[PDB]
């Protein structure tokens, strides 16, 4: 919910710096990812409604124990709000931030063998919307810069024409590029249209609307932080600053 | 009470007195927890501790 | 050959006919193969073209 | 001191790329050379074929 | 044994899964509402001999006043409407329109993007399979009115099995000459010109006597839930406009003569109830495309 | 049969898909307008004793005041235009310029980004294929004017098939000696020097007698929608410049003698309708590059 | 570690292709149909 609310590149990377990896990993068993299932949608149909479960749903799924599953759990958390079930990763890796895993070699995780095409296909890039594809491409660029695979990232964009048009423009080592970026990455937000307490047909759409309706409740909740009215009560370390720089950028 | 989105805030002196603590403990007791923000909640606890 | 023959066959007669039809074509091609060496020309060779310096993506 | 020959050599481009590790499920991974002495399955299969000849 | 099937029911391509939420549904509804006013503004212009009713309608639709220099295109709403139409047809078509742009355009007018208020009747005749014995010829042709021509050259009468699926509600069969039809494991009645059948009843057996060919004309009626603003005349015209304008030219897609054939083919595919909702939204989008493009040709 | 084709029509490389939105098209139009004023302001300052007109024009274009000991390069606008030109030529070229810089530079002037309010005529001759029988030689030379030299060493007359595509509007055929040409399966007219042909009519059959060589000179005219500011002379010089400074040096691309050949070659691809829109924006950018670099050589 | 048997792939259960550890990994002769076909041919030849 909090990760889906971020609407700018600066906010997204700032959230990932303060968020540990354990938030990406889920400890609920879930179900196997790719299955043709029948779900109940009584608002629309009397018969059961066919659908296919996927990894970018908002509900936890079972994940492979390899490094591929860990990266695929991080991206699903960013684009869908929930991760997958990969237990016994370890204290050392789980305490690191999401940005450290994606960008830093000191974590101890080796990810240079990853194939962006296979990861995108397993995440069902075809079913993703524009904001979801932009968020995943941000994760790919950070991984490419960590492994020195910038050339491979560009070629993968050349093969996929729709991905090249929406590819965010920022150098993963320079903070000046992040501040200038004006891409809108928000998935949930205050809706200008009429939003009703009604169900959706597919699993992805229904789960997304739950976060959208939950965010509205979160926005008016006491947990939400109102910068306009309570800026002085925020701690100085985590207070918003114009000259905000990620470490090493 | 009528509108849940509205919040109640409070500003205390640098050196809190018995009035500040009495006013802080009256708000936590007799106002909805949904009205009091988390940042305001910490501020009231800090005033009591000081 | 029985797998292509029985994939849509509904009767035993059709299955036998499918088997015989395939071997009529197969035997005809074997004749052409031998005649290619009989003439004075040189037969072409199958080949595969791959990039000189292949890229990952 | 290692022997240094001034022999002119052509530039060599690896299949692995700049990161020096091949990507999974790629055409380059399928055409990569792989050890024959270290692997037991291959070092056994080649001895059998050598004996047969 | 030979099997004959309808040509338009073969291999329905997967439809898109984007732009089918509440926010995008209201965007299509707003476009339909505002495109209707664009057409109606032309009539109002004639009455007052002034272009100010058209200027007002165009400004709301395009967020900009029309100019005599350039051709009227419709602005950001037209670009968004064209792209969502492409995405609905095929899964391979990109979803290039941002959510924020859909968010802003859906706020122009007040509508509810509910696509299950009403129903519409679609007249495509689904013939999943016609099973015929040897020495008989069966030809199926047509979608709105399916003509099945059957000739048997054998010694005796042959039995032909008809399978109309499970989705269609009513199928009416009319023969050139009186014929006999009955369900599986039922007695065969006297020869009669017109049969009314329900496809859920089961496979149907037709006696084909030896001699002159027998032709059966089939008409079907299927009810599909659609929004109240649905107009089949405008949806059908929009389907032809989009096909001619090259909005459906994507790789590995099937093409259909009418929206009637398109919606029924996806209905009869495996897990076809998922496709019906998306195709209905595409129909409303095509209704807006027909009105917008007729007012502003390009 | 032997097949001969024009050299420039072979394998058009994919163009870039970036900077083709309405915001980026405005920036290209703005750059062309500000480059035109840079040329005019330099000439006015040359013919006067004051440098104020050039200082003001360069300050707006480059966002910096000119200095005596520093090279006048054009500043951020020059860098943005140079990189944007690189992206249009090839899909393999990266998209370096951020969208924020493009939007900010587009705010310097007030011009519509319309790219379809006018048209232009391009003179390349699209000979897609020439099919000739055995014992005949066919050679195709030239792009602006295509000369086909054909010889018949056979016993009898030979029929040669000419395919000019479906894009060009008018093709004018001239021969050294009178010859016979007609559409497929049509009676052949009397021999004459000149033929006016619509390429849509179909493949054309030419009767080639066995006597002497016959050379056919072809000229074609095709119409492509362009912005009103388009100037063919400035685009061609801008095309030649951008190739010289290496703006088109990128792996796995084709090279063309002129912008006329480049745009026609891409038009004849499978997705030619989609490609010409990007090439038109490239032409205007090349027009701005020509004027800007002539005023500020580096 | 506690385990006397050490897997060629680490606790991450991932081994990069083209590396020495992956080259010496065992092969599924029965499950692979190329490997099964080759073994049968050599056996028949012997």
């Amino acid at each position: 919910m909090d990760v889906l609310s971020k609407g700018s590149l600066k906010e997204l990377l700032a959230h990932l710096e303060k968020t540990p990896l354990e938030e990406a990993i889920s400890y609920r068993i879930g179900t196997v990812p790719y299955q043709n299932v029948l779900i109940s949608r009584n608002e629309y149909y009397n018969q059961l409604y066919p659908d296919t479960t996927s990894l970018i749903d908002g509900v936890s799924r079972e994940g492979q124990r390899n490094v591929n599953g860990l990266i695929m759990s991080i991206i699903s958390y960013v684009v869908s709000g929930s991760g997958h079930y990969i237990p016994n990763i370890g204290f050392m890796l789980l305490r690191r931030s999401i940005l450290d895993i994606l960008t830093k070699h000191d974590t101890g995780l080796v990810t240079n063998n990853l194939n962006y095409g296979i990861i995108a296909r397993n995440l069902t890039v075809s079913k993703m919307n524009c904001e979801q594809r932009k968020r995943m491409l941000i994760c790919f660029k950070l991984l490419a810069y960590k492994d020195g695979n910038q050339n491979d990232y560009e070629i993968y964009l050349n093969q996929n024409i729709p991905l090249k048009q929406i590819a965010p423009n920022f150098i993963p080592g320079d903070m000046r590029t992040v501040i200038h970026n004006q891409d809108q990455l928000a998935i949930v937000g205050i809706p200008a249209y009429r939003l009703t307490q009604s169900t959706e047909l597919s699993i992805r759409d229904d789960n997304a609307k739950s976060y959208k309706l939950g965010y509205v409740d979160w926005y008016n909740s006491n947990s939400f932080l109102r910068e306009r009215s309570e800026f002085n009560l925020i701690r100085l370390k985590d207070r918003d600053t114009k000259y905000g720089k990620l470490n090493g950028w | 009470c009528m509108f849940k989105q509205f919040r109640i805030g409070m500003t205390y002196a640098l050196d809190p007195n018995i009035m500040d603590v009495a006013a802080a403990t009256c708000m936590l007791l007799f106002r909805p927890a949904q009205s009091i923000s988390d940042e305001q909640y910490r501020y009231c606890l800090q005033t009591m501790a000081v | 050959v029985i797998k292509p023959a029985a994939v849509v066959a509904g009767t035993s007669t059709e299955l036998i006919g499918n088997l015989q039809a395939i071997y009529s074509r197969l035997r005809s091609h074997s004749d052409i193969g031998f005649k290619k060496a009989t003439v004075g020309d040189v037969i072409p060779n199958s080949y595969m073209i791959k990039p000189v310096n292949s890229t990952e993506y | 001191q290692a022997y240094s020959s001034g022999l002119s050599q052509n530039s060599i481009i690896s299949l692995t790329g700049n990161d020096r590790t091949v990507a999974d499920g790629t055409f380059n991974s399928m055409i990569m050379p792989r050890a024959v002495i270290a692997n037991e399955r291959e070092h056994f299969m080649k001895t059998r074929i050598d004996k047969i000849e | 044994a030979n099997r004959a099937t309808s040509a338009f029911l073969d291999n329905p391509h997967p439809v898109g899964v984007n732009y089918v939420d509440e926010g995008s549904r209201q965007f299509v509804a707003v476009a339909e509402l505002l495109a209707s006013k664009l057409i109606d503004s032309s009539r109002e212009s004639d009455e007052s001999n002034s272009d100010v009713p058209f200027v007002q309608a165009y400004s709301k639709f395009a967020d900009d006043n029309p100019r005599h220099l350039r051709v009227k295109t419709g602005g950001k709403m037209a670009n968004a409407l064209t792209n969502v139409i492409r995405s609905y047809y095929s899964i391979n078509a990109p979803a290039i329109v941002p959510q924020v742009e859909i968010d802003r355009l859906a706020s122009k007018a007040t509508v509810s993007g509910d696509m299950y208020n009403s129903y519409a009747i679609f007249n495509s005749v689904p013939i999943v399979e016609v099973l015929s014995p040897a020495r008989t010829t069966v030809s199926i042709v047509g979608s709105d009115r399916a003509d099945v021509t059957m000739l048997n050259t054998g010694a005796g009468a042959a039995n032909i099995t008809f399978n109309f699926g499970q989705i269609a509600e009513t199928v009416i069969l009319k023969g050139s000459v009186p014929f006999q039809l009955a369900r599986l494991n039922q007695p065969m009645p006297a020869a009669r010109f017109t049969y009314k059948l329900r496809p859920l009843d089961g496979p149907f057996i037709v006696v084909l006597p030896v001699g002159n060919p027998l032709v059966i004309s089939a008409t079907a009626a299927t009810r599909i839930q659609v929004p109240l603003a649905f107009n089949k005349a405008l949806v059908e015209s929009g389907f032809q406009t989009a096909m001619n304008d090259g909005l459906f030219d994507i790789q590995n897609v099937n093409y259909y003569s009418s929206f009637d054939e398109f919606i029924i083919s996806q209905y009869h595919a495996q897990d076809g109830i998922n496709r019906v909702s998306t195709c209905v939204i595409l129909g409303l989008a095509l209704q807006a495309y027909d009105q917008m493009r007729r007012a502003l040709p390009v």
